[PDB]
């Protein structure tokens, strides 16, 4: 297979449709037409990208197709289905960064004054 | 009815606040202490609070196509930093109190003779 | 039509049957009937054979005057009321008085059991529970006055894929316990009277730890603090041994 | 089971720092005496 | 054609008419029948592709899912002005042990 | 397809009632039914044609009509206590030529002798026991309506905020408290299953509720306490552990360390302010 | 106009509505009648001893004597969570606590300094 | 454990162990 590719960076999320180099391609939400009809100035769409601005957990989650333009929605045989959670300014840490920030702290400090420790030899 | 047509939907997974409008219509427009704040058309049908660990007041209102409708108060109180006294936490102060002056003012006492 | 409960196991073949004599009826259909729901049609033949819907088939008997219909791999969704009617080719259909049917599950585990729920601080009853059966067990009515017994029911939970029998009593009297509640059914030997001496299992409700963001922001303020301790009590003690060794 | 960020490393990790300056401190007090 | 996925009480399930391909991902655990998936808890983020077959109306036929969860649960909160903050903090309080040190490296 | 309203009704002994019946697939044939224990569907009235009605089988006490080819309300002229009954409505295509009849969800109506025997119901929760969550490893949630007349309820279960279908199983008739008496009072049970580590959360919420119907804002009451009308009454609790660690006093433990070491760095900077003053104030009386 | 005003002190809740000069005042929870003749309806508060939450969390209103309901001004929600020996922590009384404790080992430090000096 | 009673008692321990080995370290040389 080729899998979607889903990026969330703040409160924006973008999927990728990776199967069709050249063509039109037209996407799809629960049976309902989304995107390239310019309401909803939060949502757009670009070469093969779909830009969801300020998603929502609870509304707008569920199926995702992407399909050629000129062929029917129920000829589909690869969806999607998505769930995230998402804030304003949230960031995605994990255990072992932590652990390597503590680490690299306490290597500078005893970096520094051993240098100062010969400096002050040196006088 | 009396033009009472906001209400709070609660209770979800993780700890949302959210309001609903109970006017039909598309385009609602909301309200805070009379001062314009948000702007909604459809497939959106409700204002998101934030989290009630932030624990939320102040008074909303929303309108549709007829004029806009009463008021609502809203007040959380879920105290979240807050600290009982028992016999465990009254025992970790002073254990902590005594033992930090004993250390400081034997240090002291070697400073100063 | 015969009225009367009758008891079908978990797949088998069920037969009913109504008798019309004596007319010569043309149109000929069943129909069914939940609990406080409305009818609704399954089947419409007036052709003496098969009409087959899929694992549902009627049949008539011209000259023998009956109908019939035969049910298939049935399971507990099917208890409900069937209702035959007929007519002739003009208006006015005319019914029967209906059949009601029950399905009883596959039980692969049994453990009786009765146990005590715990009471509610704003209403003053006691409710024991008799959970689940062998489906074999009867569970009868009452024998005092103040003692509401309610009768067997069937739950299903897909999440694990398990089917279970139950019967709740309450009161409001006291000298009322489990001990003395289900006296006049008839009960299995070898079931299950706990004793008060509780267990709460440990390593089991370290399964259900759940997590917030407040409560990762706050451990990494502590993580903060306790590095900023250590870096000012290092400057304490170089200072002190300084004062020290003048 | 989900911890998240609250496992116990970190806490026991930040407690062998001072277990490290013990050991130093036991080193040269023996290597006085 | 759609595979239904499903929510109980706090897990995702598969449903589909027949048995369940595995392609990438998740593995799961088979039920007391077959033909339905447990992927776990819906906190622990489950992630995989799935493939079923199909029957009735939909028969000969054949469809694929991809499951994509971020219950965001290691996560922290930060404005952009107090990362600036706590950087200060540390920055002063070495550069204060660093003047602790070369007193004492005189007397 | 064949709708009709309303769903529940209260009334008195004379007094009028109409009561709709709809449909909208362009048929033209329509009827009423009644259905009771032991005698089943018995024909009122029906009407082959936009304007011509006809008589059934117990057609006493019931005026009907045909205006429109959509429409044929039922009107009672005056109630009485034999008219408590459950009311159907049906329809067909064009007189045998396709004999498919569908019938509408239904009415229920009963009639009393007095309004003060209207009552609305009593809600509890009662939380499921250990011995059952060490032995089995499920637990299991009762709720109780108790004490209502008339028998018109309709009960759900609620967890965070949403409607839940499975592992549901509610009694089909409500019971009776005395069964000798005439108006005599009613109850109903209705239970919940889930795993363990599910109850064992204290972060889940689970309710139970029941949907009344009783009398209005146009009826007569001069009678002491509250008026009983269509209202929700329900029961809450929160999924609780008893032994063991959760999350509830972990969020303790973490508040007083961050005051604890608020206060010991505190006492820190005082002492690194002193002995900075000892060693400056030395550096001037070396000068 | 006016909001309410909310006062919460150990386990005991008490509202008040300043919006009617001169009337006899009624109050109201989810539709259900409440105060008057636990809970105890004053001149113009409605006091809520022994507080729950899932009890008392929803709905409330005042409105004047003989009036309906639906007309008043507006309404309140409120859902509390209350406790007993409990002091909840600011950043304020955090001060406090740290201000106070500094200025009183700061004087014990002062002894010791002097009576070691006045010593040797 | 998950419980953090343990790993701050844990260090109170370490705390007062490293100012009586250096009371008794200043008190020898
Ligand atoms: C430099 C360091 C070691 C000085 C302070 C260490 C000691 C004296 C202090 C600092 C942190 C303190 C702990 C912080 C939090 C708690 C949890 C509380 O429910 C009981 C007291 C208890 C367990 C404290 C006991 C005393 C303690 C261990
Ligand atoms: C506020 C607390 C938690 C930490 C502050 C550090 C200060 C107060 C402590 C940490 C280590 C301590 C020193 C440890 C050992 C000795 C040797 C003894 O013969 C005289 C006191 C003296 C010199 C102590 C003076 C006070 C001291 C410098």
């Amino acid at each position: 297979q080729t899998p979607y590719k889903v990026s969330i960076s703040g409160t924006t999320v973008i999927l990728t449709c990776p199967q069709y180099p050249g063509s039109e391609i037209l996407w799809q939400h629960n049976d309902k037409n989304i995107g390239g009809d310019e309401d909803d100035k939060n949502i757009g769409s670009d070469e093969d990208h779909l830009s969801l601005k300020e998603f929502s957990e609870l509304e707008q989650s569920g199926y995702y197709v992407c399909y050629p333009r000129g062929s029917k929605p129920e000829d589909a045989n690869f969806y999607l289905y998505l769930r995230a959670r998402v804030c304003e300014n949230c960031m995605e840490m994990d255990v072992m960064s932590v652990a390597t920030i503590v680490i690299v702290d306490i290597c500078i400090t005893g970096g520094l004054l051993l240098l100062v420790y010969y400096w002050s030899k040196n006088r | 009815k009396g033009n009472h047509l906001v209400k709070v939907y609660d209770y979800q997974e993780d700890g949302s606040v959210l309001l609903t409008c109970d006017a039909e219509a598309k385009n609602i427009t909301w309200f805070k202490d009379g001062k314009m704040i948000g702007f909604l058309t459809e497939d959106k049908k409700k204002w998101n609070l934030g989290s009630n660990a932030k624990d939320p007041r102040g008074m909303y209102q929303c309108k549709g196509s007829q004029n806009k409708s009463k008021p609502l108060q809203v007040y959380y109180r879920m105290c979240q930093n807050c600290i009982e006294l028992n016999a465990a936490t009254i025992s970790g102060f002073l254990f902590a109190e005594i033992v930090s002056i004993f250390v400081l003012a034997v240090g002291v006492y070697f400073i100063a003779g | 039509q015969d009225p009367g409960p009758l008891s079908v196991p978990e797949g088998a073949i069920v037969s009913l049957n109504c008798t019309y004599s004596n007319s010569a009826f043309q149109y000929f259909m069943w129909y069914r009937q939940y609990s406080r729901k409305g009818p609704e049609l399954l089947m419409y033949t007036y052709s003496s054979g098969n009409k087959e819907d899929g694992r549902f088939t009627a049949q008539v008997d011209k000259s023998s005057k009956y109908i019939s219909l035969f049910i298939r791999d049935s399971q507990p969704s099917d208890s409900a009321t069937y209702l035959c009617a007929m007519s002739k080719g003009y208006s006015t259909l005319t019914f029967g008085k209906g059949t009601m049917l029950l399905v009883s599950p596959d039980i692969q585990n049994p453990d009786p059991a009765v146990y005590q729920l715990r009471d509610s601080k704003s209403s003053d009853k006691s409710v024991c529970l008799f959970t689940d059966f062998d489906s074999q067990t009867n569970v009868s009515q009452s024998k005092d006055s103040d003692v509401y017994i309610t009768d067997k029911t069937v739950l299903d939970m897909r999440s694990m894929d398990f089917k279970s029998n139950s019967a709740v009593a309450w009161s409001n009297k006291s000298d009322f316990a489990c001990a003395n509640a289900f006296n006049n059914s008839i009960i299995p030997e070898d079931t299950f009277f706990p004793s008060p001496e509780s267990s709460c299992d440990v390593k089991l409700v370290e399964k259900s730890f759940e997590t917030d963001t407040n409560l990762n922001f706050q451990n990494l303020s502590v993580i903060g603090f306790r590095i900023l301790l250590l870096k000012v009590a290092g400057f304490n003690l170089l200072m002190t041994l300084r004062l020290w060794s003048s | 089971q989900s911890f998240g960020l609250l496992d116990p490393k970190l806490c026991y990790l930040l407690d062998g720092i001072l277990f490290i300056y013990g050991v130093i401190l036991t080193a040269l007090f023996l290597r006085v005496k | 054609f759609k595979i239904p996925i499903e929510e109980l009480e706090d897990r995702v399930f598969v449903n589909c008419n027949t048995s369940i391909t595995w392609v990438e991902g998740t593995v799961g655990t088979l039920l007391s029948d077959i033909t339905r998936l447990d992927l776990g808890k819906r906190i622990l983020d489950p992630r995989g592709i799935y493939r079923c077959n199909g029957t009735d109306i939909y028969k000969d036929k054949e469809s694929t899912v991809q499951v994509h969860y971020r219950m965001c649960q290691s996560c922290v909160e930060l404005d952009p002005a107090t990362v600036a903050g706590i950087i200060v903090t540390d920055v002063i309080a070495t550069l204060l042990l660093a003047l602790g040190v070369f007193c004492f490296a005189g007397h | 397809g064949v709708t009709q309203t309303p769903k529940f009704q209260v009334l008195k002994t004379g007094q009028s009632m109409t009561l709709q019946c709809a449909q909208d697939m362009n048929h033209e044939y329509m009827s009423w039914y009644r259905q009771d224990p032991g005698m089943g569907l018995r024909l009122i009235h029906y009407s082959v044609g936009a304007g011509i009605t006809d008589q059934g089988e117990v057609p006493n006490g019931y005026n009907v009509s045909r205006s429109t080819t959509e429409d044929f309300p039922l009107r009672l002229l005056s109630a009485a206590p034999s008219q408590t009954s459950v009311y159907f409505c049906a329809s067909r295509r064009r007189q045998g030529a396709s004999g498919e009849q569908y019938f509408g969800p239904g009415t229920r109506l009963t009639v009393t002798e007095d309004l003060k025997n209207v009552f609305p119901p009593e809600v509890a929760v009662f939380e499921p026991s250990e011995a059952e969550i060490s032995h089995t490893q499920k637990a299991t949630l009762v709720c109780l309506a108790t004490g209502f007349y008339p028998d018109h309820v309709e009960l759900s279960w609620w967890v965070n905020g949403k409607e839940v279908h499975s592992g549901v199983s509610t009694d089909p008739q409500p019971l009776k408290e005395q069964p000798a008496l005439n108006d005599s009072r009613y109850c109903l049970s209705s239970r919940l299953r889930v795993s363990a580590t599910f109850w064992q959360n204290p972060r889940n919420h689970f309710r139970c509720q029941v949907q009344f119907y009783g009398l209005s804002e146009n009826d007569e009451w001069t009678q002491d306490r509250a008026k009983p009308v269509t209202q929700i009454v329900s029961a809450e609790a929160w999924g609780r552990a008893d032994c063991g660690f959760t999350s509830e006093s972990y969020q303790q433990g973490v508040l007083s360390a961050t005051i604890l070491y608020e206060i010991l760095l505190g006492k820190a900077t005082l002492y690194a302010v002193l002995v900075s003053a000892l060693v400056l104030m030395a550096m001037v009386k070396r000068k």
